[PDB]
């Protein structure tokens, strides 16, 4: 599809390997203001992939897009770079 | 403005024309003027007309030759506007006092009176192929008009109708069924179709008018009369046992199984005619009898999973409800399981779920039961369901396969899912080396069974349950409370729960734009187990960067185990 084609480019996946960890906001003892900057750093990436989107139909959208054949050799490609 | 504007007036009879076919009007007005009227001598009382026994049969004939036969609803509007049901049929009936039932004439103008309200009060489906612009214009007035006749039977300060009602059966009721003829056999029916037709009458999508119902039906006795018809459902009754079914069901329509006004009824009614009646339609429906419809199957469920919540709010005897919990009905809606699916009838479904859940929840009090042979009766079903898989794989794949469905069979199979793993979990529990062979072997078997409840399609469907926070009940938000509460203490480590939709609900459901009030029970539980879940999915992230990307949930089971 060309509205599910924003996963396929490979622009919006990339930074989220790599602007995830150099963020580093995460704090063991609260669990609702470290879950609230997580849904604020992902509303962000949202906004950037397509703006004039409600936050809830997005993430909808983005979990259709992972059943695709295509995308799910792609996805398979991210846990091979934890295995030594 | 100083002067008024001349447009004020409004439009005005025989000059101008109406909807209904003109001479049909004329007709029947000459027919509602001809049965009689109130007497103009103060304490006169109503004024029978002279031919009103032939032309009642003349109005029964308008009905069945025109309105029906030629696909038209004229004559039914005609009526509707004349408001006999209300104005005149009452004060006719009226006049046949118990004392002269045994007026051959009175009687049989109470009769006909009966064969002309049971049309006039029968439920209307807009959705026929038979129907057309003339019944679709007529409809929505005669809905009203409807609900305008139970108003007046329900609330008729002269006499009561549906006591009169009664009586006109009772001597065709009191014959043995072999010795009825098929006239005596329709008398019972056209009855008993007039008290369902009251009983179904509700305004089209008031809590008084379901309210007066009740209080009109104990004080008139007919209550009493149900509960005989249905406590000899075996011999001199037949046939009549869907009838009467459909009567309680529109009954118990909304009405609460524990602490409720008909209390009199209920407890009469499991005491003597609860096996006859339930076990009668089971076996209807097994035989495919000509007199049950497809919509007496569902009405079914709903009554016997209404009467076994009402069973534990009393709890008297759990063996006056024996015909419900027999191995034939868990063969039959097992049938109704697959069948409902296959054919894609949901609400069929939903009251066969529902009636399931309610027999589950009989079995595991009868398990606690101080009775001896109910502990008994109770274990020996649980060995059957503990092992049976063919109930296993279709109650997980309803569960698993939901879209589009609606609320009322999202509570119904979420009801299941929850009951079933619950009381398969106190099975799952209850010389030393012979004895642990067969009792630990079934903590294996759960396992294997719980694990169908743990795909994408189960939790996403729990997920969509929770979704409506803001409506559910104390009951209701328990059931998600402990299926999330289930997945964490599955050693899972909820993987499944970890998607940025699933996370989001969660978090606004304590801390956001619903706050669920704190002052409820259920909240602090729940304020409890979203920080449980939420501690595990900051972990998961430092643990694995992979969480990260794979947030999509659009993974599997296999990948999941890589994950946790």
């Amino acid at each position: 599809k060309l509205d599910d084609q924003r996963l396929l480019s490979e622009k919006g996946i990339p930074k989220l390997r790599k602007m995830a960890p150099r963020l580093k906001f995460k704090g063991k003892g609260h669990e609702f203001s470290d879950t609230a900057r997580l849904l604020s750093f992902y509303q962000e990436w949202l906004d950037d992939l397509f703006p004039k989107a409600t936050f809830l139909d997005a993430l909808a959208m983005v979990e259709k897009a992972g059943h695709k054949t295509t995308v799910r050799n792609a996805r398979l490609k991210w846990i091979d770079e934890l295995r030594p | 403005h100083h002067h008024s504007a001349g447009l004020e007036v409004l439009f005005q009879d025989g000059e101008v024309n109406d909807v209904v076919h003109p001479q049909v009007r004329a007709h029947i007005n000459s027919l509602v003027s001809a049965l009689g009227g109130i007497s103009i001598d103060d304490d006169g009382g109503y004024k029978l007309g002279d031919d009103a026994l032939e032309v009642l049969r003349d109005l029964k004939k308008w009905i069945r030759f025109y309105d029906e036969k030629t696909n038209r609803m004229d004559v039914a509007r005609c009526l509707a506007e004349a408001n006999i049901v209300s104005t005149d049929l009452l004060h006719i009936l009226a006049l046949w006092t118990p004392n002269e039932n045994s007026n051959k004439y009175k009687a049989r103008i109470a009769l006909a009176c009966f064969e002309l309200m049971v049309p006039l009060t029968w439920p209307i489906e807009k959705d026929r192929e038979t129907m057309t612009i003339n019944h679709h214009r007529h409809i929505p007035v005669l809905q009203l008009a409807q609900l305008g006749y139970k108003r007046a039977i329900i609330n008729y300060d002269a006499a009561p109708i549906l006591s009169t009602a009664v009586r006109v059966a009772l001597p065709a009721m009191a014959m043995p069924i072999g010795e009825r003829t098929a006239r005596d056999q329709g008398i019972i029916k056209l009855i008993l179709y007039f008290l369902r037709n009251i009983a179904m009458i509700t305004p089209p999508p008031s809590q008084i008018s379901r309210s007066a119902l009740i209080d009109a039906f104990s004080y008139q006795d007919i209550f009493l009369t149900l509960l005989t018809i249905a406590s000899n459902m075996g011999e001199d009754f037949r046939t009549e046992d869907v009838i009467v079914m459909e009567i309680i069901f529109h009954l118990v329509k909304r009405v609460d199984p524990k602490g409720q006004q008909l209390g009199s009824f209920v407890s009469d009614f499991l005491d003597s005619g609860f096996n006859p009646l339930f076990s009668h339609i089971r076996k209807s429906l097994e035989r495919e009898a000509p007199h049950v419809l497809h919509y007496h199957q569902s009405q079914f469920f709903y009554l016997v999973a209404w009467f076994l919540e009402a069973e534990r709010a009393r709890r008297s005897s759990f063996n006056l409800i024996a015909s419900v919990l027999t191995q034939e009905m868990f063969i039959a809606l097992n049938r109704a399981l697959d069948r409902a699916y296959g054919d894609k009838d949901w609400r069929l479904l939903t009251s066969a779920m529902r009636c399931f859940t309610q027999i589950l929840l009989t079995v595991q009090e009868m398990f606690d039961s101080g009775n001896d042979e109910d502990q008994e009766i109770a274990d020996n079903i649980l060995s059957r369901l503990f092992y049976e898989e063919s109930t296993h794989d279709a109650v997980a794949n309803i569960v698993r396969t939901y879209k589009d469905q609606g609320f009322e069979y999202l509570d119904a199979c979420t009801e299941l899912a929850h009951t079933f793993l619950r009381i398969l979990e106190a099975y799952s529990k209850q010389d030393e080396k012979m004895a642990e062979k067969t009792s630990q072997e079934r903590k294996f078997d759960f396992k294997r069974f719980a694990a169908r409840f743990t795909p994408q399609g189960v939790v996403d469907t729990f997920v969509t349950f929770t979704k409506y926070y803001r409506d559910l009940d104390d009951s209701q938000l328990k059931r998600a409370h402990r299926y999330f509460y289930r997945v964490a203490f599955k050693q899972e480590m909820s993987v499944m729960l970890f998607r940025l939709d699933i996370i989001h609900l969660f978090y606004n459901m304590i801390k956001g734009p619903e706050p669920l009030d704190k002052n409820s029970p259920m909240y602090k539980e729940w304020e409890e187990l979203v920080r449980q879940i939420l501690k595990r999915c900051i972990r998961k992230l430092e643990e694995r960067p992979a969480l990260f990307t794979e947030i999509l949930f659009s993974k599997i089971n296999s990948t999941a185990y890589y994950l946790e």
